[PDB]
């Protein structure tokens, strides 16, 4: 990485973090348990999982 | 007289330091698993140069001194010859035979400078003599069959003497062993390490396995 | 593979700078040093392109 | 972005770099002046087979004597380039001096064939060296020809770059066999030119030395004439160690050299390690601070 | 000029004729046309005005 840094090769950081993308995939999973499909097409409705 | 040659005949091709590299050369090297013939010291045949001659000595109490060269070795043209008794280096050009020493065996350049196993590589390219050399203590319970191991070479003496070479005979004290191989153009792979010393080498002429290691 | 990818062309990348592309050295400061800038330039618009 | 309004974002521009401070000169301490004077000004040049090296080593060669020599005007060179001739360091130099007919001091030159340059002298096709020639005629060519000279038209075959043949032995030049009896087809293999100063300048006597160089990752031996100058460590500085030219840090290292290795490498085959040549220390380049710069802006 | 140091007259060119007396720039697009002096300048005894 040193070698091919010295030579004006470089790379750029992610916009998104790993702490910020499993914030999302946290929030799709918990949106998508606790209401089914009802928070893809609008606000969320709870409803049992049974 | 025939034995292996084994991982022997890897020596450094440039005086470059590289450390922790797999590097690529083509050059003449001895050939892994070659053929080389063995003498022991009762023997010193006349013998062609080829391209370079791999030499390799198993002694205790050098026996052998040193080498001539050149191509008729009669007083007719000119004839390297290279002698060491212990204390000082003579390599001369001069015609004459000159067969007499205290032991049993014109002058246009004057160089004046079973427990051992001493390693050499004499190879002439474009009118320069290149010896390589390498030194090591092993203890072999016999010397009947060359070491199996892997050693580097490294270089010692550039020459710029200008002669044409085809045979070499050795020399012997009179008052131990040697083995002789023969060098071919190959491509090799070379493994310098943490250290820059080659610890391995690949032969990418020996097999299909090493062609594809190579490639 | 993504990662590797990436990884084995910034290598290659690296590894094309020894290529001497025809010129005399790989090493533009030996090039300067042992030329004039008449023929140097020559020699170095190989390397260039 | 060649425009004078410019929108919001952030936008890349030219990168930053630290420039060098100081200049480090850096050659080995040899104060000795080299005999150029033993090689041109000697009073008699040998002979073709008379194949006379001399070795040059531990000089500092100052070529502007050799520029501003009387005899020796045409400085013909490979490889190198003569105005650079003082900034560089080489491990050994040789040095051929000979007398030879002008029609083929065209074939002194690499790639030439001919009767001197098959049999006599030849140079390798990567010679990175010069020729240096003088009309010898006045000096070298005497009344009813000089016969030290000799040449062998007809051999075996081609002599190998950098070698030398004396054997006076006859060759059949014939199919015949000779028994080493001289006749017809059997003619004796070194003859003469006899220069005379009444000759054509074509075939006129030339004295030639040439000098071959070793441009190789070695010690080196025979340096320009150039004052070295101190060592600075830990600082962005330019710097010449043994006519290789850098810009970079030069840090303390603990690389273990072997005892012939000068220079090391790295992946991309740049110098990445040198040998100090007046104290044998060993010293990692490092290029100087860089990176991107952006500009954010509304 | 003295006849060895003619080589001299080029761009990138080094010598005592190019570094102390008359320098030609590196870009220079001209014409240099040489011609021996013999008898015209070079007399018996020498010339001393040189
Ligand atoms: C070096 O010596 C060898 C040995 O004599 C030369 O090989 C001979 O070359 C001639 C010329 O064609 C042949 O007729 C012979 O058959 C070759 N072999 C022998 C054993 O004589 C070789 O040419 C020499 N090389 C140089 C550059 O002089
Ligand atoms: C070497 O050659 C001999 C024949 O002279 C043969 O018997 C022997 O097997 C060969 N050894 C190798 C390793 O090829
Ligand atoms: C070895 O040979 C050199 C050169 O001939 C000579 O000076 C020296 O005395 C010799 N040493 C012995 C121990 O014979
Ligand atoms: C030594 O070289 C010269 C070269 O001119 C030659 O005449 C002489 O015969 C050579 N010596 C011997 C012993 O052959
Ligand atoms: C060489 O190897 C030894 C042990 O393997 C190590 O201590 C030393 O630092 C090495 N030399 C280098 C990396 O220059
Ligand atoms: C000259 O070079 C030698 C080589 O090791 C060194 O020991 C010595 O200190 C140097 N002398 C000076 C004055 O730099």
């Amino acid at each position: 990485i040193c070698a091919q840094k010295f030579k004006g090769l470089t790379v750029l950081p992610p916009l998104l973090t790993d702490e910020m993308i499993a914030q999302y995939t946290s929030a799709l999973l918990a949106g998508t348990i606790t209401s089914g499909w009802t928070f893809g097409a609008g606000a969320a409705l709870q409803i049992p999982f049974a | 007289a025939y034995t292996n040659s084994f991982t022997r005949g890897v020596y450094y091709p440039d005086k470059v330091f590289r450390s922790s590299v797999l590097h690529s050369t083509q050059d003449l090297f001895l050939p892994f698993f070659s053929n080389v013939t063995w003498f022991h010291v009762i023997d010193n045949p006349v013998l062609p140069f080829n391209d370079g001659v791999y030499f390799a000595s198993i002694e205790k109490s050098n026996i052998i001194r040193g080498w001539i060269f050149g191509t008729t070795l009669d007083s007719k043209t000119q004839s390297l010859l290279i002698v060491n008794n212990a204390t000082n280096v003579v390599i001369k050009v001069c015609e004459f035979q000159f067969c007499n020493d205290p032991f049993l065996d014109n002058c246009t350049f004057e160089y004046v400078s079973f427990k051992n196993l001493r390693e050499f590589v004499f190879k002439n390219i474009d009118g320069y003599f290149k010896i390589y050399s390498k030194h090591t203590p092993i203890i072999v319970r016999e010397p009947e069959d060359l070491p199996q191991g892997f050693s580097a070479l490294e270089p010692l003496v550039d020459l710029p003497i200008g002669i044409n070479i085809t045979r070499f005979q050795t020399l012997l004290a009179l008052h131990a062993a040697y083995y002789v191989g023969y060098l071919q153009p190959r491509t090799f792979l070379l493994k310098y390490n943490e250290n820059g010393t080659i610890t391995d080498a690949v032969d990418c002429a020996l097999d299909p396995l090493s062609e594809t290691k190579c490639t | 593979d993504v990662v590797n990818h990436n990884a084995q062309a910034l290598n290659t990348l690296v590894k094309q700078l020894s290529s001497k592309f025809g010129a005399i050295s790989s090493v533009l400061n030996d090039i300067f040093s042992r030329l004039d800038k008449v023929e140097a330039e020559v020699q170095i618009d190989r390397l260039i392109t | 972005l060649k425009s004078f309004t410019v929108e919001k974002g952030i936008y890349q521009t030219s990168n930053f770099r630290v420039q060098p401070t100081e200049s480090i000169v850096r050659f080995p301490n040899i104060t000795n002046l080299c005999p150029f004077d033993e090689v041109f000004n000697a009073t008699r040049f040998a002979s073709v087979y008379a194949w006379n090296r001399k070795r040059i080593s531990n000089c500092v060669a100052d070529y502007s004597v050799l520029y501003n020599l009387a005899p020796f005007f045409t400085f013909k060179c490979y490889g190198v380039s003569p105005t650079k001739l003082n900034d560089l360091c080489f491990t050994n130099v040789y040095a051929d001096s000979f007398v030879i007919r002008g029609d083929e001091v065209r074939q002194i030159a690499p790639g030439q064939t001919g009767n001197i340059a098959d049999y006599n002298y030849k140079l390798p096709d990567d010679f990175t060296g010069c020729v240096i020639a003088w009309n010898s005629n006045k000096l070298d060519s005497k009344v009813s020809g000089n016969y030290n000279y000799l040449y062998r038209l007809f051999r075996k075959s081609n002599l190998k770059p950098f070698e030398r043949d004396i054997s006076t032995e006859i060759y059949q030049a014939g199919n015949k066999p000779c028994n080493g009896v001289a006749g017809f087809n059997c003619y004796f293999p070194l003859r003469s030119y006899s220069f005379r100063p009444t000759y054509g300048v074509g075939h006129q006597p030339y004295r030639v030395v040439v000098l071959s160089f070793e441009l190789l990752h070695a010690p080196a031996t025979v340096c320009g004439p150039k004052k070295s100058t101190n060592l600075v460590k830990n600082k962005c500085v330019n710097f010449n160690f043994n006519g290789l030219k850098g810009t970079g840090v030069l840090t303390e290292s603990n690389k273990k050299f072997l005892p012939f290795q000068q220079f090391g490498r790295d992946i991309a085959d740049t110098t990445d390690a040198v040998r100090d040549p007046q104290t044998l220390e060993i010293l990692d380049i490092t290029p100087c601070s860089f990176g991107g710069v952006s500009v954010i802006t509304p």
